[PDB]
């Protein structure tokens, strides 16, 4: 069936955030996420991975959030962003019932309206919003500059993810 | 509370020697920060268009910028590893130097090894992931320098001896001048 990942990051200004997340195998509750950001508690609610491969996880969702702080951070020393702010990214992966290609996706929304978006045929974001902006211009700029970004984020989702559908 | 002199490099293009031309041959930022464990309100003050940040805006640009100039200074002495190239292993042996007592000066806000917060003593891996985008955005192959650098700092820990990214880069810039000095011998 599927996985969904919803992340919300509430920013006071550019060097403070509190993260509050959760993710969801099927119908339920499969995973919380909490804190700020030098100290997020990531836990799997039942024991899905064992231990050493539990902690693997962990460590990339880790690495994730101090980058997608970084990028934060970034876009407002480069094109200022107004703070307070809260940040919605959601995402995952549905595995059809027929049989065809997975179907992936990773949302991201700031102060309740959309933003972009990863499109994963040519692994690119684009803009869910119709007002052009710098902020909107230069933050899909960076993020369609990088492999991480576009590849690893891809296989992240059509790989990682769905790998962990098929298994639990 | 300490007073902290910065050599700030520009946010424009050109050679780093010729970026920092009065410095190698002698006009940047003094700084004074302030801080308290349980306040918030943790301000550094710019003097000489003078300004007011937070520390932790005063920090990260700090950082960010001790990781632009690090990569700019090696691809410019990697490059000639010739008169100015023996001119320019001096002016980043006077920069490493000016940096360390830079450092210094924003520890004398700590006099704690167990109490500097996690937040500003990160490891290798957190400073790489922290720092991805705001050092990449500079670099035309930036993706490739950052994890040339990680890889570098990962060498320097493991040919030394879990502890702070800082120390380990001031490690490795040290050892460019040591390598970049004793070849200008020849
Ligand atoms: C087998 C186990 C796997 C299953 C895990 C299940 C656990 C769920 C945890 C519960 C909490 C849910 C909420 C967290 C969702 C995070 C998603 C992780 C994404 C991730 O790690 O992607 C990596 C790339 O990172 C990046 O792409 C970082 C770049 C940041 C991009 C940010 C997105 C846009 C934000 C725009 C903001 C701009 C602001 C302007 C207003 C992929 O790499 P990898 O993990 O495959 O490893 C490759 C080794 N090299
Ligand atoms: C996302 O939503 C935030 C609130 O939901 C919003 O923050 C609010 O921004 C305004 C304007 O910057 C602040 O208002 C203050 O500043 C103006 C400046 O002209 C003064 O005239 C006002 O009197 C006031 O002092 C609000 O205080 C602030 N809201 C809160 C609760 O702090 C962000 O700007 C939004 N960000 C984006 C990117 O849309
Ligand atoms: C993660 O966050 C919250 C935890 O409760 C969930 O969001 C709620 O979703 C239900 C529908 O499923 C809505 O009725 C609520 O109004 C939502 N809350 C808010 C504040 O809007 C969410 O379902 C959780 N799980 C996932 C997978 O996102
Ligand atoms: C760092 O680790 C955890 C957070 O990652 C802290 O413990 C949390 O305490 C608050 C308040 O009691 C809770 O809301 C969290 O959910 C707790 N987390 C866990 C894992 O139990 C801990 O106190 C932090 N310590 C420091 C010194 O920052
Ligand atoms: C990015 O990934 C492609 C493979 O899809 C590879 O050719 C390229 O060298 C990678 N590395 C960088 C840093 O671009």
């Amino acid at each position: 069936q599927r996985l969904h990942m919803l992340q919300i990051s509430y920013f006071r200004d550019p060097y403070h955030v509190w993260y509050q997340g959760n993710a969801s195998l099927g119908g339920h509750l499969t995973h919380v996420l909490e804190g700020p950001d030098t100290n997020t508690t990531i836990i799997q609610l039942q024991p899905l991975q064992e231990p050493e491969s539990w902690a693997r996880t962990q460590s990339g969702l880790q690495s994730y959030l101090l980058q997608f702080h970084g990028l934060v951070r970034l876009v407002h020393q480069e094109r200022t962003l107004a703070f307070p702010l809260t940040i919605r990214c959601f995402l995952g992966c549905e595995l059809p019932p027929e049989g065809s290609r997975a179907h992936v996706f990773f949302e991201v929304a700031v102060n309740g309206s959309s933003f972009v978006s990863f499109r994963p045929e040519r692994a690119l974001w684009q803009a869910d919003t119709q007002v052009t902006s710098g902020v909107v211009t230069f933050t899909l700029q960076q993020l369609n500059a990088y492999n991480r970004t576009r590849y690893e984020l891809r296989e992240f989702l059509e790989d990682t993810c769905v790998q962990y559908v098929q298994k639990h | 509370n300490t007073e902290i002199n910065v050599i700030n490099s520009g946010d424009k293009e050109g050679y780093i020697f010729e970026k920092l031309s009065e410095f190698c041959t002698n006009n940047y930022e003094q700084w004074k920060c302030y801080y308290d464990n349980k306040k918030n309100n943790n301000k550094c003050k710019m003097e000489i268009k003078n300004k007011v940040t937070s520390f932790d805006e005063f920090f990260d640009f700090w950082v960010r910028k001790l990781l632009i100039d690090t990569i700019k200074w090696e691809t410019e002495l990697t490059y000639c590893i010739c008169n100015k190239c023996n001119k320019n292993c001096v002016c980043f042996d006077k920069w490493v130097k000016q940096k360390e007592d830079e450092w210094t000066n924003i520890m004398k806000l700590f006099t704690n090894k167990h109490d500097i917060p996690k937040k500003y003593y990160l490891n290798i891996n957190d400073l790489f992931d922290s720092f991805f985008f705001q050092v990449i955005y500079k670099f035309n192959e930036g993706e490739a320098k950052w994890n040339e650098l990680k890889e570098n700092l990962k060498k320097q820990i493991a040919s030394s001896k879990s502890e702070a990214a800082i120390k380990v880069l001031f490690n490795h810039i040290k050892e460019i001048a040591t390598i970049c000095k004793d070849n200008n011998t020849n």
